[PDB]
């Protein structure tokens, strides 16, 4: 069984059967975390567990409206989007329930990374080794993370689609298929349909293929029709129109001899490189550069028409930077394998130069190095393949060589070679005890709220929560995972950390303006607030907003929730960031002095995890070997209740200290984050009943009213 | 790691 030789088999049926145990390795690799999960109540809803990013509440609730067959004016529902459109047709042709196709998608779909992989290394007649780089790239660390059961999210396919065009691309250099001026073009249009940001990726790559062509094609037609083709997908044409010319192009080619004069297909170069640029060609990319690559914070170029932010993109994990250790083990689980895997793709490109139309996905996977870990995702299956092409060279080598090795040993030897390095990932993945966005009771929490509220209601909350809070209580939201630049969040960030008298006043013209300007489309709605009531700046509008005696010109035309999470504590300084800055200055106001922490235990002196060592006395702080006097020390037995222990220390110090004793919790804060609305009301549950209605009050989660 | 959350 182990004595014949699997190198030299390239056959379909062979590949199928490499396809097919690959893909089941894959799935079943992320069955894991399922089966881990499931003993954990915290995590169900409905009978099945919850999803398991911010983002796949968006889809979820555009899916949702799908069936429904219907959603309302202006919550920015998701219906019609891609993902949510597949959702749909598989919740309309399946037997499962809605929670469980949104949990397994993912595991079903980015599985398929593995059939390119391997026809890929097929292509070279290394069907084998494609066999290893899919089981190392279907479950590679970064690649797993964002596609594990219950990562209902557009990265599912974000792979799987470039690396078809690759392929397409391949078997074009090596066979001249014709069936490439058909897919190439599709697959493009397809990727364009799922994950509309491609369009950088598909001008890198349809760029490149140009190159390519004037270099190692520059006489074959096939190659310059196949990128007018290609260049038209790219397009905004209306899908009629590409397919039109896709298929009538490609018949004219393919059963014309005679065919098509190359002037004729120069000419078609530049009707479709004009086409591409009335559509705005190269424009997104330049804006995702200065979103990524340059983090600039107006990124809309608005100077003036706005007023200047406090900058997301320094707050949003996915863009958080990277360590090099961290960054090779996103894409190769393992330092070593990284080093191999680059090798093997040096030596993969300087043997079969087609692969060197990979170079924009391994481009973008380095680019995370400067524009956050996120990206590392586009070079998992490229280096997957070099890693193979590394084990090719290897064995190679030993036969070039001349050792001795049966076929037998050179077979147990790839074995535990591929499972050795497949550890790593395998690990990760038993470490990765991921949870769900949200619990069980806050999902309730939010599924009682759509009982009780009105689908055209708003709830005010951090962005992080919009797409769960849509999804849950089916509202409308201020601000979500897609809309939460710092003109965006700011009003969500005054409404949580100003206190409640400006709050309130907030929360209700915040609301209200930013219904009209669906209507009305102000460039900056600060903008307009400040410059409807006949203010100077945006500051001395603001601080109007802080008297008691505010005229409220805009009526009501709905109610106002606000929502307050106890999770949101340990995020409520970043939360502060953004309303701590000055509008007409982009300067930052006050210094904002927190953080949460839990006692390693006690004796005698408190340690907690950041470090911060609590006095004996309660009386004192040691941060940095720096002893702090503490103004009072709030000791909170009821976050409920309101019941709570305000112990005086000092009137001349100006930190406070606060126990939660529901969650043997510490808190070190200012007098600034201590008056601000979320920690009066959801901590000590002081509230202005003149101004709220307390509609939920659970110990996880709090929801105002306003009146 | 991968979240569209914030962190700090
Ligand atoms: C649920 C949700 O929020 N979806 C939104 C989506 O609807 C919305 O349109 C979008 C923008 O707001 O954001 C939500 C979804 P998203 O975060 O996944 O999209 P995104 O922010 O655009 O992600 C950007 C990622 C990309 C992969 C796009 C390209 C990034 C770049 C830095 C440009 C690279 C330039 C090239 C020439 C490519 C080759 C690389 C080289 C040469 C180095
Ligand atoms: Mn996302
Ligand atoms: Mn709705
Ligand atoms: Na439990």
């Amino acid at each position: 069984e182990l004595q014949q030789n699997f190198t030299d088999n390239n056959s379909i049926k062979y590949t199928a059967i490499l396809i097919l145990i690959a893909f089941a390795f894959s799935v079943l690799a992320r069955l894991y975390w399922v089966a881990w999960a499931s003993e954990f109540y915290e995590f169900f809803f409905n009978d099945q567990l919850m999803i398991t990013t911010n983002d796949g509440y968006a889809f979820a609730e555009g899916a949702r409206d799908m069936i429904a067959g219907f959603h309302q004016p202006n919550d920015l529902s998701y219906f019609g989007s891609s993902l949510s459109t597949l959702t749909y047709w598989l919740y309309s042709i399946l037997p499962f329930s809605f929670e469980s196709i949104i949990l397994y998608m993912s595991t079903f779909f980015a599985s398929l990374i593995v059939v390119p992989i391997i026809l890929i290394a097929r292509e070279y007649k290394l069907t084998t080794y494609g066999f290893i780089a899919a089981l190392l790239g279907s479950i590679a660390n970064s690649y797993y993370n964002r596609t594990m059961s219950g990562y209902y999210d557009t990265d599912m396919l974000v792979l799987v689609l470039p690396m078809l065009i690759l392929l397409t691309f391949i078997r074009l250099t090596i066979n001249k298929d014709i069936f490439t001026l058909l897919l190439s073009p599709v697959f493009i249009m397809i990727y364009l349909w799922w994950y509309p940001s491609s369009y950088s990726l598909n001008f890198a790559m349809i760029g490149l293929f140009g190159l390519y062509t004037l270099v190692f094609h520059r006489k074959e037609k096939i190659f310059y029709l196949t990128i007018a083709l290609m260049i038209i997908a790219l397009s905004m044409l209306a899908w009629q129109y590409k397919l039109a010319l896709i298929v009538l192009l490609f018949a004219i080619f393919a059963f014309k001899e005679e065919k098509i004069n190359f002037y004729m297909i120069w000419a078609l170069i530049f009707i479709s490189i004009l086409i591409l640029h009335l559509s705005g060609g190269l424009d997104p990319v330049l804006y995702q550069l200065k979103f990524y690559v340059f983090k600039a914070s107006d990124v809309q170029n608005l100077k003036d028409a706005a007023f200047m932010y406090f900058n997301v993109n320094e707050t949003i994990m996915e863009v958080n930077t990277i360590d090099p250790e961290v960054f090779m083990q996103r894409i190769s689980s393992s330092v070593l394998v990284f080093i191999l895997s680059f090798i093997g793709f040096i030596l993969l490109l300087k043997d079969h130069k087609s692969m060197l139309l990979a170079l924009p996905m391994l481009a973008l996977g380095f680019m995370a190095l400067r524009a956050g870990l996120r990206f590392t995702i586009y070079a998992v299956p490229v280096m997957a393949l070099g890693f193979g092409y590394f084990l090719y060279a290897f064995f190679n080598f030993l036969e070039k060589k001349q050792i001795k090795l049966s076929l037998r040993n050179k077979n147990i030897l790839l074995i535990l070679i591929a499972f050795f390095s497949i550890s790593p990932a395998l690990m990760h993945i038993y470490y990765y005890k991921s949870s769900t966005v949200f619990t069980s009771y806050e999902a309730s929490i939010l599924n009682d709220l759509k009982n009780k509220a009105q689908r055209e209601d708003y709830v005010v909350a951090w962005w992080d929560y919009g797409y769960p809070i849509r999804y849950y209580s089916d509202v409308k939201t201020l601000i979500d995972g897609g809309k939460h630049l710092g003109k965006d969040n700011f009003f969500s960030s005054f409404v949580l950390s100003k206190e409640q008298i400006p709050a309130a006043n907030m929360a209700r013209l915040s609301v209200e303006y930013t219904e009209k300007s669906f209507k009305e489309n102000y460039p900056d709605v600060l903008k307009a607030m400040v410059k409807d009531y006949q203010k100077t700046s945006a500051k001395d509008f603001l601080e109007s907003l802080n008297d008691p005696n505010f005229k409220i010109d805009t009526p009501k035309t709905r109610d106002v929730y606000i929502y307050m999470p106890y999770r949101m504590l340990r995020i409520m300084p970043v939360v502060a960031q953004f309303a701590n800055t000055n509008p007409d200055n982009g300067e930052q106001e006050k210094s904002l002095f927190f953080s949460q922490a839990n006692p390693l235990d006690q004796d005698g002196s408190i340690t907690l995890d950041n470090g911060v060592e609590i006095s004996n006395d309660y009386r004192s702080l040691k941060i940095e070997g720096n002893s702090i006097p503490l103004k009072a020390f709030v000791d909170i037995e009821s976050i409920t209740n309101g019941k709570f222990y305000y112990n005086e220390i000092d009137s001349k110090a100006q930190i406070y200290l606060l126990y939660l004793r529901e969650y043997k919790s510490y808190v070190i804060l200012d007098e600034s984050l201590y008056n601000s609305s979320y920690i009066q009301m959801f901590l000590l549950n002081q509230y202005d009943q003149d101004l709220f209605e307390q509609i939920t009050n659970d110990t996880r989660a709090k929801i105002y009213r306003l009146k | 790691g991968d979240q569209n959350a914030t962190f700090g």
